[PDB]
């Protein structure tokens, strides 16, 4: 609806096989803060806002408990309909202008990630980095679709060439978004 | 101890599946005015929500009837829900996201590239990059030595960064002249004064 | 040896007191639309006009009657003041004008002051004076800490000095605060960047 | 009418008693010249336009003998009605920003002139001040009355009181209009 502002504020998701579940906030589109349901701590994505507020874990194990009750309930009910692969869409870019030798950071957005289940991961010259890379939370779509974002640390070069390795089960074959500083059709 | 709030999912009574259980709360004109919307959600099919303009839980599609009828049924659960509008929307809204979300100011970094390109047979496409600024709030324009360009200005889509940040291509059409000076003039609340920059040669 | 031409008066038949004859050519989207108008006075008093519009003299009052009839009678006349428009109105305008007047630019000078002259009970008036600019098209924003300020902008007419050049007060209405900066934007075809001037403290 | 520009070619003006005559060019309400009918010289008031090109005087005397022969003929059709003294009006303004020692020009616009006939003048201290002074000619209105424009050069002084000395037939007494750059409301 017609609205100012918007807080996702109680936000719980909850997969059967393998007892998969998360809970996040966001406010206007950004994700706030995701539970540790492990460690049980409440993860700030801008860490500079739990210093000023918090959030109490239970609030979201609560709800996590409450989501894995539904869930069986549900299932039942709907004589165990199970849910539809779709085909996630992947695009890359990077947060500023690309200069040759200036520190920057790639993006890799994808979309339309049902179930919330997904492997996203980089590779320069076709070879894994595991380089000051982060991935948000399955931030939630309209449409009950999620969609993910994954961050490379780099310094653009036109030597190297970019990947990111989308994975999901709608997926036949790993998905490889390209990226280089050269403009690098396919590779 | 305990400062944002969140909005309680409600349980039920009595292969790959998934349930996703949403609290949103909507605002207009400050706290003012004010609206929750909770959604139940198997798999990607919402059944049960409750709406603030309603005053209850409705089925959205058929198998949201059970837990519509019960919850109404049971006067706490339709209370705690009926009144998270206060305890977490406007209690979220004034506490927390004033002093956090409401308050963070990202100043852009714009520069200008030549586009489409080569030159000049149709070239044209100055490029404005405006990047890493917070709020989407924002107003660009274009400068053609001394007056504003209104036509032959293109804006892509707001691009959300996903850290918090946004960025935008604001393009202006051209075929080039010695002597000119092409500005990018951009209005933003996290600047003091809108910033510059220029183009030429 | 001859450039800028002037249009020629005619000549009738046959205390204090003043005639003035005047020929005035107006011109529209360049040189595409030109109408040439030119007035007998007596004292305060036109009495017969030539209109492009028209084709030929008109009384505009009972004593400009003598002359139309005549001058409207005189071939002679009516075919050189009938020409005039393309001789001295379209000559002009191609030749000297666009060499003189339609190149003159007058780089403007903007200054900020503190206005309705006290401190704070209703002390708002923020006054840019730009002055000594040429032509007379122009355009002044004021900014409030990076945003445009629409409501509480107050502009004075334009003034005309008289040595070909102009000037205006753009006030801004206001009760500061301190953190605010507030700038005066200038947008005109003499500068190469629209210029800009910022009050604080 | 509508129009984007507006020149003001062949402009002429002649009073009787006296034989007082003038001739002048406006573009845009802007004065271009006027012609000397004593030197017989084209006076441009933006000399680096004269620079680009010319007038022939002989334009202007030609128009000046028209109007005085017309005027003979007028006069007489008239039954010899004469012209009718307005009152004038006069106000001082500064070229530019008021700052304490930095040279400036005052200026006094003089409105509703007619006859064209008029005394600008003036005072600095209650005294002539004939400096740096330069006076337009007398620039048509479309309500065929004049205005005039003079100049004083100065820099500004607290100490200082300015008068432009206005003396018209349509005036009783020397009109003064006042100016300080302490804000000297009469004197």
């Amino acid at each position: 609806i017609e609205a100012d502002h918007v807080g996702f504020y109680g936000t719980t998701v909850y997969q059967s096989p393998g007892d998969i579940g998360q809970y996040t906030h966001e406010f206007d589109g950004d994700e706030l803060f995701y539970v540790d349901l492990d460690k049980k701590k409440t993860v700030w994505r801008l860490p500079e806002f739990g210093q000023l507020i918090l959030f109490e874990p239970q609030g979201g194990l609560q709800n996590i408990a409450a989501e894995k009750h539904n869930l069986g309930i549900l299932t039942k009910r709907s004589n165990f309909t199970p849910a539809t692969n779709e085909a996630p869409q992947a695009t890359v870019f990077p947060k500023s202008p690309v200069l040759l030798g200036q520190p920057n950071t790639l993006i890799c957005f994808v979309d339309n990630i049902f179930p919330p289940v997904i492997n996203i991961t980089w590779l320069r010259n076709s070879k894994s980095v595991t380089d000051g890379v982060y991935e948000t939370s399955f931030l939630v779509n309209r449409d009950h679709s999620f969609h993910k974002l994954s961050y490379l640390t780099f310094i653009p070069s036109d030597d190297d060439i970019y990947d990111c390795k989308v994975e999901h089960w709608g997926l036949e074959e790993p998905v490889l978004k390209h990226w280089s500083s050269a403009d690098l059709v396919p590779r | 101890g305990h400062a944002t709030q969140g909005v309680t999912a409600a349980s039920s009574h009595e292969r790959h599946f998934v349930v996703q259980f949403k609290g949103e709360c909507y605002y207009t004109n400050g706290t003012q005015r004010i609206r929750l919307v909770t959604r139940y959600i198997y798999n990607r099919e919402e059944y049960v929500r409750y709406d603030s303009d309603v005053g209850e839980y409705r089925a959205v599609t058929e198998l949201g009837r059970p837990d519509a009828e019960y919850w109404n049924s049971q006067p706490e659960i339709l209370e705690r829900t009926r009144a998270e509008v206060d305890t977490a929307c406007r209690h979220n809204y004034e506490g927390p996201e004033t002093s956090t979300s409401l308050r963070r100011l990202e100043q852009p970094n714009v520069a200008i590239s030549l586009s489409r390109t080569e030159a000049l047979n149709h070239h044209n496409t100055l490029v404005c990059s405006v990047t890493d600024f917070y709020p989407a709030k924002i107003k660009v324009r274009w400068f053609r030595n001394g007056q504003e360009e209104t036509v032959g200005v293109s804006s892509t889509q707001l691009i959300r960064n996903g850290d918090w940040t946004f960025q935008v291509l604001v393009m202006l059409e051209m075929t080039p002249h010695q002597g000119e000076v092409y500005t990018c003039h951009v209005e933003h609340p996290s600047l003091k004064s809108p910033i510059t920059v220029e183009w030429s040669s």
